[PDB]
C-alpha cells in the first residue's frame, strides 16, 4: 500500500500541471467588452398557494404549463400555471420528501425522500386517481435528487454515495455509479441524455457515462459541498452552487473552471441553480431569503428576485424560456416572468 | 486496502488520459451559443403582453 | 367569460383546496418529535414500552391527555448526519437518549451532545434529554470493580451538590455518581442556551410504567416559554 | 371501469320513474355525470348534468323542471328521477361519465343502456350535411354545422367526435378537434377552421355505424344530427 | 380644532397602516392576527365616521346637522364604540388560551373561531344598540330629557336610572375578562422566570391594561351615576369624558400590532 499514494501524488499532480498548460486566457477577458445585459426587472405573475408545510424540491413539465412540487407535509401538488387551478393533489406515504421529477412523456412523477425509496405515479390511467406504479428500494441513505430519462429509465442521487440507474418494469438497478467519497447532494440531466453530471459533499463534481458504469471526469474546485448542479443548454459546460456563497463554471470539454460567481456582500449558501433557455442568465437561489439574477457570460449581478419570506429551496426555468417558478420554505410557488 | 487503493490509481489513470482543447475555444463556444440563441429567449427581451400568457 | 370547461376545471381546484384545508386541521393538533442518540442507548427499549402502552425512517405514535404526538426515529443511514438534520427545523423537542451503564461511551456521547445543541439549523429546539439503565448503573458502582475516576479524573474533586433530591434506599455513592453525569451534561448546556432553548434532563430506566408524560409535561413547558418569549411576556 | 344502468320499463304517460346509473370500477366520486338522451329513429340529445360534488346542475330546457340529477358517493350510484312522463321522453338514456382538468378528455366513457326502453331560443345547432354515405375498405370518408365559432378565447375549439357502433354504446373518437383519443387506432389527423369541421379516416370493416359531433362551449350540448356509413 | 383635529388623523393614519399590511402581506394572515384587522376597521370607522360629526358638536355647543342626524349619529356611536371592547375582550382570551394551554392553541383557535368572534363583536354590539336609541327605550323619563337636552340644543344621550345600568354591563364584562385574563398570565409568565434562574411581564401586561382603564373607565364610572345623583355633572366636563375613548381608539392600533417586533419586522420589508 506504501508504494501507491507516491506515485498516486505524482500522477494527481501531473495531471493538475497539463491541467493548468492547457488553459491559457480566462473566460472574462474573452468576454470583456461583447455586451452587457443591463438591469432586469421581473415580477410575480401568480401566486400559488395551498401548501401546509414547506416545500423542497419541484419541476416544471416539458409542456411549460403545469409544474409539480413537494412539501414536508407529505403532498405532491400538480399545478395549472396558467389558470392557478391545482390539476392534481397527491397524499404521499412517507412525510419526509427531499425531491420531485416530472416524465418528459408528461404522464409520471416521481418522489422520494428520507425512507430510501423512490416511488412512481403515474397520471393518466382508466381509473380516476393517482397511484403508485413501481417503489424502487435499493438505497442506503436518502434519496437527494431524481431525473426521468425516459418512460420506464430513472437515475436516482442517495446520501449513500452510490449513484443509481434504475428500470421502472423490472424494479432494479440496472448500473450503480460509485465514485465518490460523501454524499451525492444533486444531479443534472444532459439535454440528449448520455451524460450526466452528480455533485457531492466533498466538493467535488463528477461526469457519468449511462451506457456504462465509469466516471468519466471529475472537477475540484469548490471548498465547501456541493448543494446544486446544474447543465448548460449546450450540453458542454455546467454550473453549480455550493455552501460558501460561491458558484462555478465548468466545461466538459477543456476540464476548466470558467467563471467565479460570487460576491463579497454574499454570506448564506446555494440551494438551486438553473439557466435560462439561451444561457445567458443565470439563476441562483440563497438562503438569504432571496433568490439572485447573474450575467453568464459577464459574472455581474444583474437582477433580484426580491420577494419571498423564508428560504427559497427549490428553482426552475421552463422549456421554452416562458417563466421561472420559485419555491422557499414559507410554503408559497411564485412565478416570476 | 492492498487493492482498494489499486483501484483508485487505475481508475484516476484512465482519467488522466483525454484530450483537452484549449480554453479559448471553449469561451468561443460559449459566446457563439448565446449570440445564436440570443434573440429567441423571452427572460432578457421583454415580451409584450399580447403574447405573454402570464399576466392579469 | 369563461368556457363552460373552465368552470368544471375551477369547481375541481376549489374541491382540491377544500381538501387541503381539512388536511390543516390534523397538521397543526400534532406535535412533531425526533428521537436521537447512540445504539447503545435502549432507544428500541423506549419505544417499544409506548407502543405496546433499509428503511431509513420509522415513526411511532402515541397520545396522552387527547394530544397526538408522532415521533421520528432514523433509522439505515449513514454516520454523518451534516445535511439530513437541517430537514427536522419545525419540530417541538428533541428526545436525547443516553446510556449512562458504561463509562467510555460517556465521552462520546458528550462529543455527539455537544454537536446537537450548538447546531445552526437546530437552535430554538429543545431538548429532553435522558439518562437511561440507571438500576445497572447503580449495580455497577455499589460493586466498585470498575472506578470513574479513571475516565474522568474529577469524580473525587465533585461533590454532590444540596440541590440533589434522591429517593430513600439510595446510598450517597450512587447520588453522588448519578448527578455527576447529569451536570456533565448540563455543563455544555447552559453554555450556549442563548435564551433560546432549554435541556430538561431526566433519570429514566429501562422499563418504566410512564414515560411519555414526563415528555407532556417538558413539551408544555417548552411551547409555553416560547408563547411567553412571543407576546413579549417573557 | 364498468358502469349499469337500471329502471325502464313499461310506463304510463304520466306517471313517474327511477333511472339508475351504478358505477365500479372507478373513482366516481371525483367524476362529473350526464345523461344523454337518443330517440329510436333519430339522433342523440342532451339531458342533465351533475358536476362532482354536486356543486353545480344544468338542465336542459326542453324538460327542465320535470327531472332531477342525484348522485350517491358513499354507495357510488346515480339517480334520475322523471315525473310527468309524456309522449316526447321515449328513447334509450345513457349516463356518460367526464372529468374536466387540464388535457383531460371528457365524454370518454358511456356504458350501453340495458333493457332501457321506455313507453309513453339562443342555441347552436349542429345539423351535418348528410345522413348517409357510400363506403368500400380503402377510400377516406368526411364531412361542420356550427351556427357559432367554436373557439374560445383560450384556444381549444371545443368539438367532440363521437362514433356509433351499430347496436351497442357510442364511443368518443376526437375531444376539441385534434385531439385523438385513448384506445383507438389513428382515424384523424387535425384540421378546423373556426367554424368549419371535418373527420377524414383508409377504412376497415368495423367503422360501420353513425358518426356525429358534439359541440361544448356553452351550457347546453347540442348534438348533431347523424352521419352513417355502409358497406 | 387642534387637539380634536389630530386625534382624527391617528385613527385613520396610524390604524391605515394595519389593515393595508394585512390582507396583502401572506406572511400575517395567521388567525389571531385577523382579530386585529377587525378591530382596526372598528377603529377606522370611528375616525372616519362619528368623530368627524362630534368634532363640530363639542365646538358649537349645539347639534347644528338637524334632529335626524342625532337620532342616528348616537346610536351607531354606542353600536361600534362599543364593539373596539369586545375586540379587546377577546385578544384577551387569545392570549389566555396560547399562555395557559400552549399544547393546543393551533387546535382549538383556527379562522374557523377567529371568524366568529368577529360576527359577534360586530353584530351584537349593534343590535343592543340599534334597539335602545330607535326603539325609545333609552329613556322611561321623557319630561327631564327634554328640558336638559332638546330645548338647550345638542346631544350628549342621557340615559335613565333602569338602563343605564345595562350600558354600564356592556363595559364591566369587556373588562372584568380583561384583568381576570390578565392577573392570571401575571402570576404565570412570573413562576416562569423565577424556573429559568418578571421584569418585562409587568411592563407589557401593565401597559395593555392601563391605556384601556386610563380611557373606558373613567368616563363611563361617570356615565352610570348620573342618573341616580339628579345630572349635577356640567355638560362643558362631559366633551372631555366623551373624547376620552375616542383617544383610545387611536391608541389602539399602536399598543396591538405595534409594540410587537413581528410586526415590524414584516411591515420594514417596504424597501
Ligand atoms: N363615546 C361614547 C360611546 C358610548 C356611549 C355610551 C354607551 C356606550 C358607548
Amino acid at each position: 500500500l506504501d508504494q501507491l499514494r507516491q506515485e498516486a501524488e505524482q500522477l494527481k499532480n501531473q495531471i493538475r500541471d497539463a491541467r493548468k498548460a492547457c488553459a491559457d486566457a480566462t473566460l472574462s477577458q474573452i468576454t470583456n467588452n461583447i455586451d452587457p445585459v443591463g438591469r432586469i426587472q421581473m415580477r410575480t405573475r401568480r401566486t400559488l398557494r395551498g401548501h401546509l408545510a414547506k416545500i423542497y424540491a419541484m419541476h416544471w413539465g416539458t409542456d411549460s404549463r403545469l409544474l409539480v412540487s413537494a412539501s414536508q407535509d407529505g403532498k405532491l401538488i400538480i399545478w395549472d400555471s396558467y389558470t392557478t387551478n391545482k390539476v392534481h393533489a397527491i397524499p404521499l406515504r412517507s412525510s419526509w420528501v427531499m425531491t420531485c421529477a416530472y416524465a418528459p412523456s408528461g404522464n409520471y412523477v416521481a418522489c422520494g425522500g428520507l425512507d430510501n425509496i423512490c416511488s412512481i405515479y403515474n397520471l393518466k390511467t382508466r381509473e380516476g386517481n393517482v397511484r403508485v406504479s413501481r417503489e424502487l428500494a435499493g438505497h442506503t441513505g436518502y434519496l437527494s435528487c431524481c431525473r426521468f430519462l425516459d418512460d420506464n429509465q430513472i437515475v436516482t442521487s442517495s446520501g449513500d454515495t452510490t449513484c443509481a440507474l434504475w428500470d421502472i418494469e423490472t424494479g432494479q438497478q440496472t448500473t450503480t455509479f460509485t465514485g465518490h467519497t460523501g454524499d451525492v447532494m444533486s444531479l443534472s440531466l444532459a439535454p440528449d441524455t448520455r451524460l450526466f453530471v452528480s455533485g457531492a459533499c466533498d466538493a467535488s463534481a463528477k461526469l457519468w457515462d449511462v451506457r456504462e458504469g465509469m466516471c468519466r471526469q471529475t472537477f475540484t474546485g469548490h471548498e465547501s459541498d456541493i448543494n446544486a448542479i446544474c447543465f448548460f443548454p449546450n450540453g458542454n459546460a455546467f454550473a453549480t452552487g455550493s455552501d460558501d456563497a460561491t458558484c462555478r463554471l465548468f466545461d466538459l470539454r477543456a476540464d476548466q473552471e470558467l467563471m467565479t460567481y460570487s460576491h463579497d456582500n454574499i454570506i448564506c449558501g446555494i440551494t438551486s441553480v438553473s439557466f435560462s433557455k439561451s444561457g445567458r442568465l443565470l439563476l441562483a437561489g440563497y438562503d438569504d431569503f432571496n433568490c439572485n439574477v447573474w450575467d453568464a457570460l459577464k459574472a455581474d449581478r444583474a437582477g433580484v428576485l426580491a420577494g419571498h419570506d423564508n428560504r427559497v429551496s427549490c428553482l426552475g426555468v421552463t422549456d421554452d424560456g416562458m417563466a421561472v417558478a420559485t419555491g422557499s420554505w414559507d410554503s408559497f410557488l411564485k412565478i416570476w416572468n | 486496502s492492498i487493492a482498494q487503493a489499486r483501484k483508485l490509481v487505475e481508475q484516476l489513470k484512465m482519467e488522466a488520459n483525454i484530450d483537452r482543447i484549449k480554453v479559448s475555444k471553449a469561451a468561443a463556444d460559449l459566446m457563439a451559443y448565446c449570440e445564436a440563441h440570443a434573440k429567441e429567449d423571452p427572460l432578457l427581451t421583454p415580451v409584450p403582453a399580447s403574447e405573454n400568457p402570464f399576466r392579469e | 367569460t369563461l368556457s363552460a370547461e373552465d368552470k368544471a376545471a375551477v369547481e375541481r381546484s376549489k374541491m382540491i383546496e377544500k381538501q387541503l384545508q381539512k388536511d390543516k386541521q390534523v397538521y397543526r393538533a400534532t406535535h412533531r418529535l425526533l428521537l436521537l442518540g447512540a445504539d447503545n442507548s435502549g432507544k428500541s427499549t423506549i419505544v417499544k414500552q409506548m407502543r405496546i402502552y433499509t428503511s431509513g425512517i420509522f415513526e411511532t405514535k402515541f397520545q396522552v391527555d387527547k394530544v397526538n404526538f408522532h415521533m421520528f426515529d432514523v433509522g439505515a443511514q449513514r454516520d454523518e448526519r451534516r445535511k439530513w438534520i437541517q430537514c427536522f427545523n419545525d419540530v417541538t423537542a428533541i428526545i436525547f437518549v443516553v446510556d449512562s451503564s458504561d463509562y467510555n461511551r460517556l465521552q462520546e456521547a458528550l462529543n455527539d451532545f455537544k454537536s446537537i445543541w450548538n447546531n445552526r439549523w437546530l437552535r430554538t429546539i429543545s431538548v429532553i434529554l435522558f439518562l437511561n439503565k440507571q438500576d445497572l448503573l447503580a449495580e455497577k458502582v455499589l460493586a466498585g470493580k470498575s472506578k470513574i475516576e479513571d475516565y474522568f479524573p474529577e469524580f473525587a474533586r465533585y461533590t454532590t451538590p444540596e440541590d440533589a433530591t434522591p429517593e430513600p434506599g439510595e446510598d450517597p455513592r450512587v447520588t453522588r455518581a448519578k448527578y455527576f453525569i447529569r451536570d456533565e451534561f448540563l455543563r455544555i448546556s447552559t453554555a450556549s442556551g442563548d435564551g433560546r432553548h432549554y435541556c430538561y434532563p431526566h433519570f429514566t430506566c429501562s422499563v418504566d410504567t410512564e414515560n411519555a408524560r414526563r415528555i407532556f409535561n417538558d413539551c408544555r413547558d417548552i411551547i409555553q416559554r416560547m408563547h411567553l418569549r412571543q407576546y413579549e411576556l417573557l | 371501469v364498468q358502469l349499469v344502468e337500471s329502471g325502464g320499463g313499461l310506463v304510463q304517460p304520466g306517471g313517474s320513474r327511477k333511472l339508475s346509473c351504478s358505477a365500479s370500477g372507478f373513482a366516481f366520486s371525483s367524476f362529473g355525470m350526464h345523461w344523454v338522451r337518443q330517440a329510436p329513429e333519430k339522433g342523440l340529445e342532451w339531458v342533465a348534468y351533475i358536476s362532482s360534488g354536486s356543486g353545480t346542475i344544468y338542465y336542459a330546457d326542453t324538460v327542465k323542471g320535470r327531472f332531477t340529477i342525484s348522485r350517491d358517493d358513499p354507495k357510488n350510484t346515480l339517480f334520475l328521477q322523471m315525473t310527468s312522463l309524456r309522449s316526447e321522453d321515449t328513447a334509450m338514456y345513457y349516463c356518460v361519465r367526464s372529468i374536466y382538468y387540464y388535457g383531460s378528455s371528457p365524454f370518454d366513457f358511456w356504458g350501453q343502456g340495458t333493457t332501457l326502453t321506455v313507453s309513453a331560443s339562443a342555441d347552436i345547432v349542429m345539423t351535418q350535411a348528410t345522413s348517409s354515405v357510400p363506403v368500400t375498405p380503402g377510400e377516406s370518408v368526411s364531412i361542420c354545422r356550427s351556427s357559432k365559432s367554436l373557439l374560445h378565447s383560450n384556444g381549444n375549439t371545443y368539438l367532440y367526435w363521437f362514433l356509433q357502433r351499430p347496436g351497442q354504446s357510442p364511443q368518443l373518437l376526437i375531444y376539441r378537434m385534434s385531439n385523438l383519443a385513448s384506445g383507438v387506432p389513428d382515424r384523424f389527423s387535425g384540421s378546423g377552421s373556426g367554424t368549419a369541421f371535418t373527420l377524414t379516416i383508409r377504412l376497415e370493416a368495423e367503422d360501420v355505424g353513425v358518426y356525429y359531433c358534439m359541440q361544448h362551449l356553452e351550457y347546453p350540448l347540442t348534438f348533431g344530427a347523424g352521419t352513417k356509413l355502409e358497406l | 380644532y387642534g387637539v380634536l383635529g389630530l386625534g382624527a388623523l391617528l385613527a385613520v393614519f396610524g390604524n391605515l397602516l394595519v389593515i393595508i399590511a394585512i390582507l396583502h402581506f401572506k406572511q400575517l394572515h395567521t388567525p389571531t392576527n385577523f382579530l386585529v384587522a377587525s378591530l382596526a376597521c372598528a377603529d377606522f370607522l370611528v375616525g372616519v365616521t362619528v368623530m368627524p360629526f362630534s368634532t363640530v358638536r363639542s365646538v358649537e355647543s349645539c347639534w347644528y346637522f338637524g334632529e335626524s342626524y342625532c337620532k342616528f349619529h348616537t346610536c351607531f356611536d354606542t353600536s361600534f364604540c362599543f364593539a373596539s371592547l369586545f375586540h379587546l375582550c377577546c385578544i384577551s382570551i387569545d392570549r389566555y388560551i396560547a399562555v395557559t394551554d400552549p399544547l393546543t392553541y393551533p387546535t382549538k383557535f383556527t379562522v374557523s373561531v377567529s371568524g366568529l368572534c368577529i360576527a359577534l363583536s360586530w353584530f351584537f354590539s349593534v343590535t343592543y344598540s340599534f334597539s335602545i336609541f330607535y326603539t325609545g327605550a333609552n329613556e322611561e323619563g321623557i319630561e327631564e330629557l327634554v328640558v336638559a337636552l332638546t330645548c338647550v340644543g345638542g346631544c350628549q344621550a342621557p340615559l335613565n336610572q333602569n338602563w343605564v345600568l345595562l350600558c354600564f354591563l356592556l363595559f364591566f364584562l369587556p373588562t372584568v375578562v380583561m384583568v381576570f385574563l390578565y392577573g392570571r398570565i401575571f402570576l404565570v409568565a412570573k413562576y416562569q422566570a423565577r424556573k429559568i434562574e418578571e421584569r418585562k411581564a409587568a411592563k407589557t401586561l401593565g401597559i395593555a391594561m392601563a391605556a384601556f382603564l386610563v380611557s373606558w373607565l373613567p368616563y363611563i364610572i361617570d356615565a352610570v351615576i348620573d342618573a341616580y345623583m339628579n345630572f349635577i355633572t356640567p355638560a362643558y366636563v362631559y366633551e372631555i369624558l366623551v373624547w376620552c375613548v375616542y383617544y383610545n381608539s387611536a391608541m389602539n392600533p399602536l399598543i396591538y400590532a405595534f409594540f410587537y417586533p413581528w410586526f415590524r419586522k414584516a411591515i420594514k420589508l417596504i424597501v
